[PDB]
């Protein structure tokens, strides 16, 4: 019942979020933080099963 | 138009950094406008002083295409 | 392409904060203030009989 | 010695003539025409050799036609 309900989703793409975690992270690029590193290797490709 | 950082007239020494840009409709207000006529007739003056002398090549050309210098813009 | 993406940010937060000093300092600022001016009453319609 | 001469006899006679452009506007402003509050604050002479030039600041920009009327008068 709820997969037949519940058709779509909603979120906010990658792009926006990365932009905003630069944003409030103000550090150099080229200095290996792995904060940024591991979100950068994200999707949503499956985000309706979840 | 070309915008720059304030610059500081009197410090010779000073430097100019390039900050950004914007459009502007406004002509720049140099002189000349108030001879426009006095240049006008002093150009084309000269203009067909030098084609009387020279083949005849239909001066109202010359007058009519002397004019299309002063209608361009900076883009 | 994330600093792509975020270079048109600063660019704004930069461009509408220190060059709006240019367009403030521009004379005839905002509009005509403190000073007022001279009016009339207008006359509406009637139309009396006897 | 010739630049030397040219750049001291050149910023000699700017002097001389500001002087009197002063008057010129200080005149022109009792009357009604650039109006007051358009005084300027530094003006700076740059000479090299005969060619020179001439750049004065103002904390409020005089509109167009003011431009214009100062500058003949300074001409």
């Amino acid at each position: 019942l709820d997969r037949a309900f519940l058709d779509g989703v909603g979120f906010t793409p990658l792009a926006e979020k990365q932009q905003q975690l630069q944003l409030q992270l103000k550090t150099n690029i080229l200095t290996a933080n792995l904060i940024r590193s591991a979100i950068n290797g994200m999707n949503t490709e499956s985000n309706l099963e979840v | 138009r070309i915008m720059f950082k304030k610059y500081d007239y009197s410090n010779f020494n000073e430097k100019l950094v390039l900050k950004g840009e914007q459009m502007t409709n406004e002509p720049p207000t140099l002189l000349a406008t108030t001879h426009y006529e006095e240049m006008d007739k002093k150009r084309i003056d000269a203009l067909i002083k030098a084609n009387q002398r020279a083949g005849n090549i239909l001066s109202q050309s010359s007058i009519e295409r002397c004019r299309y210098t002063d209608s361009l813009d900076l883009v | 392409p994330n600093d792509e993406a975020t270079i048109k940010a600063l660019d704004n937060v930069i461009k509408q904060i220190e060059a709006l000093s240019v367009i403030v300092n521009r004379s005839e600022k905002a509009d005509d203030a403190q000073i007022l001016g001279p009016n009339t009453y207008k006359q509406l319609l009637e139309h009396l009989f006897s | 010695w010739t630049g030397t001469q040219n750049d001291l006899v050149n910023v000699s006679n700017h002097h001389m003539a500001y002087d009197e452009y002063k008057k010129r506007v200080a005149e022109l402003q009792r009357q009604g025409k650039i109006s007051i509050d358009v005084n300027d604050k530094h003006h700076i002479v740059r000479v090299f050799g005969d060619d020179s030039t001439f750049i004065m600041t103002y904390d409020e920009p005089p509109s167009a036609e003011e431009v214009h009327l100062m500058c003949a008068t300074f001409v």
